């Protein structure tokens, strides 16, 4: 994967330039990476990590967190009232660009296999788009929109060989 | 005459080129009975490689005090252990393993104490690849590595280092004991425990039971512990012991044990109203075992597991009937927990609030993907490689006379 590779890159920083305490934007970039692979994991413990006195003085890692906060109950309309709310522009932005994307592919591929007869009053609180926008978009892909209910229906020779001889003798 | 500093310098390399390389462990064990730093001065100028091996010795020395020689200044002996194993790296370690290894032990005592022990991640993760031949080795190193991942939560490192089994230790002069193994398995059981990988977890909490003892220990007791709260979240009751397994685990750890074998007799009845009550019971006993946040897991597995029953039995049960077996207090309830299952894939489920009820069935995978005949082929390349290292283990015991 592509954002797959920036993970890898960045923890091998964090054990050999710092001596014993790291930096402020460097804790920013991991735990806004971890948030895009959804593991709440991984980025549960990356917190406890960071001392107190660094999360007190630093405000950028706190905004970060409460998204990461909705993330662990699972709550799609709570996702996009964090991420409008505090924002770093630096290298957290091209980051957490991405992380809403994945929001919506999320409610994608759960609704569609969970939900066979979810609403239309309850289907735009899951993807971010209005009303008005969620039941457009679904008839150009192929699922069906009732009426008068707000109903929407979504969803080898060389390996043989060497086995050969290797039972053989 | 002369110094003595000079004549301690020059004794290492008479001994790295001959073929007796026992006798340089313990030269640089001691550096000729000095508590100084002027060791590591003199191997800059007359050093074959960089800094020979005499470096490690007069470095783990200063970690033994457990304290700065002068000032806030403790940043200057974590950095040159660091170029030593990178640049240095070392020719000479497969003969001196009893001070390689004692010098990870003495710099991650001396990392906790101060600030906080991040950097020694870094630095034990090269030595480790140097022991390793590509075949995934284990060593008194391999055990210090799962120590630092437990302090600093950070189970990233200890991805590459588990993923694959480990087999053959590397040994040449000693460098293992008995508390070493059992340290290791009981320290990797949490990491696959918290990654949601308890097909990894079970295995590892069961080897820290099977090997023998005399008495009783710390290690073996929490390790029994565990073994319980692992088995009953994948099936409803403990797994049996091994015949070759100690005896001391069914005499005196299993009566000392009594408030987690209770907990799997209840778990076998699915009842969410008595096991509430067993909580706030052995409340005493999760504390002083310092067992807190893993009896939490089965707490939530229960209700994972009656909705998992219902499949078997029923097929399309409704919302509100649901709601009063599982007891999750309203029909509202109910249709939150059923779609966490579904992102995690414990099972497959749907929803029908068109009728108000929800439907079970089953994966409809025939396992007929050509995806499925590499996993085997991939799974089959690593037993006929246990078999050809057995044969080679089984002729070396033919060759030492036996009775």
């Amino acid at each position: 994967f592509s954002f797959k590779k920036l993970l890898d890159q960045c923890e091998n920083q964090e054990l050999e330039a710092p001596g014993g305490i790291a930096t402020p934007p460097v804790y920013g970039q991991l735990l806004a990476l971890y948030l895009l692979h959804n593991d709440m994991n991984n980025a549960r413990y990356l917190w406890k990590r960071i001392p107190p006195a660094i999360k007190s003085a630093n405000s950028e890692l706190g905004g970060i967190w409460s998204v990461g906060q909705r993330i662990w109950q699972r709550d799609f309309p709570g996702i996009y009232t964090t991420i409008n709310a505090h924002q770093w522009s630096e290298t957290v932005q091209p980051i957490m660009e991405a992380l809403r994307d994945a929001t919506r592919r999320r409610a994608f591929a759960l609704v569609s296999q969970a939900y066979t007869s979810i609403i239309a009053d309850d289907f735009a609180a899951f993807v971010g788009l209005p009303v008005e926008e969620a039941v457009k978009g679904i008839l150009e892909q192929g699922w069906q929109a009732d009426s008068t209910t707000r109903m929407v229906l979504p969803r080898q020779l060389a390996r043989l060989t060497d086995y050969v001889a290797f039972l053989e003798n | 005459m002369a110094s003595a500093l000079e004549q301690f310098v020059n004794s290492v390399r008479q001994l790295s080129a001959q073929g007796q390389m026992t006798q340089l462990c313990e030269l640089i064990n001691k550096s000729g009975e000095l508590l100084a730093k002027n060791l590591s001065h003199l191997d800059t100028v007359l050093g074959a490689l960089d800094v020979q091996e005499h470096s490690l010795g007069v470095l783990a020395v200063l970690f033994v005090k457990f304290s700065m020689p002068s000032v806030p200044d403790f940043e200057t002996l974590f950095s040159q252990v660091q170029l030593f194993i990178s640049t240095c790296n070392g020719e000479h370690i497969r003969y001196a393993t009893d001070t390689f290894a004692g010098l990870c032990h003495q710099l991650t005592n001396a990392l906790v104490e101060r600030k906080q022990p991040l950097r020694g991640i870094g630095i034990l993760k090269q030595a480790i690849d140097k022991m390793q031949m590509n075949t995934n080795q284990l060593t008194s190193i391999h055990a210090d590595l799962c120590q630092l991942c437990l302090l600093a939560k950070c189970f990233k490192p200890a991805l590459p280092y588990l993923d694959v089994d480990m087999m053959d230790i590397c040994k040449e002069n000693g460098a293992y004991d008995a508390k070493h193994f059992l340290c290791y398995y009981y320290y990797g059981g949490m990491i696959y425990t918290g990654l949601k990988n308890f097909e990894r977890a079970l295995y590892f909490y069961e080897q820290a039971i099977t090997t023998p003892a005399m008495a009783v220990s710390h290690i073996m007791l929490e390790s029994y512990k565990k073994y319980i709260l692992v088995s009953l979240i994948l099936l409803g009751k403990v797994q049996q012991l091994p015949k070759y397994t100690s005896q001391i685990v069914g005499r005196f750890i299993k009566p000392l044990s009594n408030a987690y074998h209770e907990l799997a007799q209840v778990y076998s009845t699915n009842n969410p109203s008595e096991l509430r009550n067993l909580v706030n019971k052995h409340s005493e006993t999760f504390t002083r075992d310092n067992n807190m946040g893993l009896v939490k897991q089965c707490l939530s597995s229960l209700y994972k597991k009656n909705i998992q029953r219902l499949t078997k039995t029923f097929l399309t049960l409704s919302l509100q009937d649901m709601a009063s077996r599982v007891q999750l207090s309203g029909p509202q309830e109910a249709e939150k927990y059923v779609l966490h299952m579904i992102e995690d894939g414990e099972i497959f489920a749907s929803i029908n609030q068109k009728d108000g009820m929800v439907s079970f069935h089953d994966n409809p995978e025939k396992y007929n993907n050509p995806a499925m005949l590499h996993n085997i082929d991939q799974e089959m390349l690593k037993c006929i490689e246990l078999d050809e290292r057995l044969k080679a283990m089984d002729q070396e015991i033919t060759v030492n006379p036996q009775f």
